[PDB]
């Protein structure tokens, strides 16, 4: 019912589609820092096999749900498949979370969540929450989009980041505008999150569980 | 027409085995089969 | 492969999409003319048997496939393990017409009868279903009679139907129908 | 050794039509001469077409006398070979032997009465779906034609080949009393001192005519 | 509110229009078998005068209305006008039902009818009803279309079909998905049917009522 | 393939006797047989 806009994004074998598209946005970068560094002394390889989508749940955007609820989700994070085993068999590596965020209600509600993908951190000041508009981020509103999407690069502090004890990437969605069921609108919107780790290479290796 | 692997003219003349299909003056199902797009109504990514 | 669906324009999809390649299939076997040329042994009900098709078991290969495409054309190759002399008679020809040796009155040997059969309908085409258990008296490929016929088989030939019909099978029960195949 | 061979079962068991020929065991026979011998022919729809015949009728006579009442209909019957009047004619005295047919057949008319007997006739042809008329008035709505006696006597009308299937049978059943091919019906306009005259109708094969599928089955 | 799609179809003087268009589909054929056959021996003519639209009612798609209700409608069928008189003054002929099927509710309901135009028949097995997807057919859904349309050719068993006692064409619309009024949706959808007999020629003729 | 000394095309068509070996895209034992030296690791005399 418009200028018309659709889109499917393939990562390995996994492919998220959508219709309330709106587009996307890459921030900070669009590339990747020469991952043929000195510290990895040629001892690094491409494993674009675990490069794809996995599901994890954000909060539940509810009418009450105040002007701040911004369910965080660190990236990296628990992986019951590939990328996870990789982090358990490896010390040094680096990637780039794709991230294609959905939040289903319908084209009748009010309010907006604020999607953003920010690096190194610890915790944020509420007074600062008024500037996610500074790091890779999207804006959701059921009257145009149902999907978000924003594809993040690699920042790390180093070329080949270690994750056993460090997580450079964090994902927040503060409720910028509270939700309104309304007359005929939907009842509730569970914000679902679809992620994927891209252009990633490893270096390093430990013994085994034995 | 099924299983006719004879190397000869099956002996008995043409106008003899089967009945000749007089003219006048998959045909179609192949026509609506060989035309199904595997495209995308948006634009591929990654 | 999304698309508009209330339009029913054929809109398939294939491998490549999310990955993988697509292969070079050799469907030679699912060739309609090929898999209809191979005799069907229908019950030669007595002696005076009409070369119909809806007599055949609507569950056999040549039967089923038969009952799946409304229109059709083809010739005939029969078989008659039997007694006496098979004296076939064309279409329209009087029931009684089948008796005179002058007619194609084949002479017994050992053991059945393999002969060719033209498609002899006055209509440019025939069908297993005439909307006009209740189907036309010109819908017969001739008619045979001997003096005791034990085996009736119809190898349809130079097959070619038109238009389609519904194909269903063995209603399972466990979402997967189990039946002993061929084991070592 | 020698060329192997598959003594195939079922191929060769005598057929009253078998394509191949038998063996000759006398040979070297020089016959008499068959030069330009009179009135030959080699096709029965050649003489059928080429030399018509009159039709048997009520009573038996071929002709027909001018009705002098409202009852005009001079003829009427099943448009098929079973047609009694035809069943004896040359074209009918053979279509017996062929299950189906298609084409056109002809109906030739003639007068025989005095010159003081000027008369008018009609020829209607209705199809399957309704019963034939009895009033040229109601009939003038089929595919017809009108004519009147003159100098030239004869006249041959070709009746149309109309049927769903390009064919249909020569035989018939008490199922086909609705006939798959129609009830051709001839009538009678008006006339003058031309009552009781003779309008004999014959029958030949039109050019469109064709006949196929040989069937032999007891006929005398 | 979309890619935008409208359309009007003229047949003689009658012209159905629509806006929820979706398109159409011709099946089996697109042509017509040389209607200059032998059985009609030149004795056949074109009467594209009665070639046009007439109205007849299908069932009423109601919420309850089970997953099968497929109101049939034989084609040919009772004609209070032209084409009908033609069949009463003629024995042999042949045409091609246009058919432009509507079913009005609005863009808020659920469910779908299944429109199809199939030839020679007698009656159908429920277990078979899962394959109308084999003969000329359309699919209705109020969230895209309000109209169907599918234009059928001539099949018959012969070149010039007779209809006093035979009707090669039948029209069914089995309810594939039951109807849901819903919150603000419409109350009921009466499936209306608009038909037209095309490329038709006659041959033959009888006396008269007198 | 063993004992096929027929002078004809064994009548019945090619795609009929045996099943056609579709491709894709002593083989080896002859490869490691035809390579055994009968030489001498020293030098012949006399």
């Amino acid at each position: 019912l418009l200028e018309d806009r659709i889109l499917t994004t393939r990562n390995g074998h996994t492919t998220s589609t959508t219709q309330s598209s709106v587009g996307v946005t890459y921030g900070y970068a669009t590339a990747e820092d020469f991952v043929s560094g000195p510290n990895t002394s040629g001892l690094e390889t491409r494993v674009a096999q675990a490069e794809r989508f996995f599901k994890t749940h954000l909060f539940d955007w509810v009418t009450s749900d105040p002007f701040g609820r911004c369910h965080l989700l660190e990236l990296p994070t628990d992986h019951k498949g590939v990328y996870g085993y990789l982090t358990d068999s490896y010390a040094y590596m680096r990637n780039g979370w794709d991230v294609e965020v959905t939040a289903v209600g319908n084209q009748f509600n009010g309010g907006c969540l604020l999607v953003a993908m920010v690096p190194e951190l610890c915790s944020i000041q509420k007074r600062e929450l008024y500037q996610l508009t500074l790091f890779p981020h999207q804006f959701i509103n059921p009257r145009t989009n149902m999907t978000a999407h924003i594809t993040v690069p690699f920042v790390g502090v180093n070329r080949y980041d270690q994750y056993k004890v460090h997580k450079p990437w964090t994902l927040v969605v503060m409720v910028v505008a509270p939700l309104t069921v309304n007359s005929e609108g939907a009842p509730q919107i569970k914000v679902y999150a679809n992620i994927a780790p891209t252009n990633v290479h490893v270096a390093g290796e430990f013994p085994s569980k034995e | 027409s099924g299983n006719t692997g004879s190397i000869i003219n099956n002996y008995y003349m043409q106008q003899y085995q089967n009945s000749m299909d007089t003219q006048l003056g998959n045909d179609w199902f192949s026509k609506l089969a060989s035309s199904a797009f595997s495209g995308l109504f948006g634009a591929l990514l990654a | 492969t999304t698309s508009a669906g209330e339009s029913a324009d054929p809109v398939t999809a294939t491998v490549e999409n999310y990955g993988g390649e697509t292969q070079v299939q050799r469907r030679q076997h699912t060739d309609v003319s090929f898999i209809l040329d191979r005799f069907v042994k229908v019950t030669p009900k007595d002696q005076i048997n009409v070369l119909d098709l809806m007599q055949t078991p609507a569950h056999t290969l040549v039967g089923a496939l038969l009952r799946t495409a409304t229109y059709y054309f083809a010739d005939l190759e029969v078989a008659v393990k039997h007694e006496g002399n098979l004296t076939w008679v064309p279409n329209g020809a009087p029931e009684a017409a089948l008796d005179n040796t002058t007619n194609p009155t084949a002479y017994h040997k050992a053991p059945l009868t393999r002969l060719a059969l033209p498609y002899t309908a006055p209509h440019r085409v025939l069908a297993t279903v005439y909307n006009g258990r209740a189907l036309p008296t010109s819908f017969n490929y001739g008619a045979i009679k001997a003096t005791r016929v034990t085996e009736l088989l119809y190898r349809m030939k130079r097959a070619e139907t038109y238009c389609p019909r519904p194909l269903l099978a063995i209603h399972p029960d466990q979402a997967r129908h189990k039946q002993k195949i061929v084991a070592p | 050794g020698i060329f192997p061979v598959a003594c195939s079962d079922g191929y060769g068991g005598l057929v009253t039509t078998d394509p191949k020929t038998a063996d000759p065991a006398y040979g070297k026979v020089f016959n008499p001469p068959r030069n330009m011998l009179p009135g030959r022919f080699t096709n029965f729809l050649d003489v059928a077409e080429a030399c018509p015949t009159f039709l048997h009728f009520e009573g038996d006579v071929p002709y027909v006398t001018t009705k002098t009442d409202s009852d005009r209909v001079l003829a009427q019957f099943d448009l098929s070979l079973a047609a009694k009047h035809m069943s004896n004619t040359f074209l009918a005295g053979l279509a017996q032997y062929y299950t189906q047919y298609s084409g056109t057949i002809n109906l030739h008319f003639m007068f025989t009465g005095p010159t003081d007997a000027k008369a008018r006739y009609m020829i209607a042809y209705a199809p399957p779906g309704m019963e034939p008329p009895k009033t040229p008035e109601a009939a003038a709505h089929c595919i017809h034609a009108e004519w009147d006696t003159g100098l030239n006597s004869k006249f041959t009308f070709s009746i149309p080949y109309l049927s769903a299937a390009d064919y249909a049978y020569t035989a018939s059943d008490t199922a086909e009393t609705t006939n798959v091919q129609g009830w051709v019906c001839l009538f009678q306009i008006t006339h003058g001192k031309a009552d009781g005259d003779a309008l004999v109708v014959l029958a030949s094969a039109g050019k469109d005519f064709e006949l196929r599928l040989p069937v032999d089955a007891r006929t005398q």
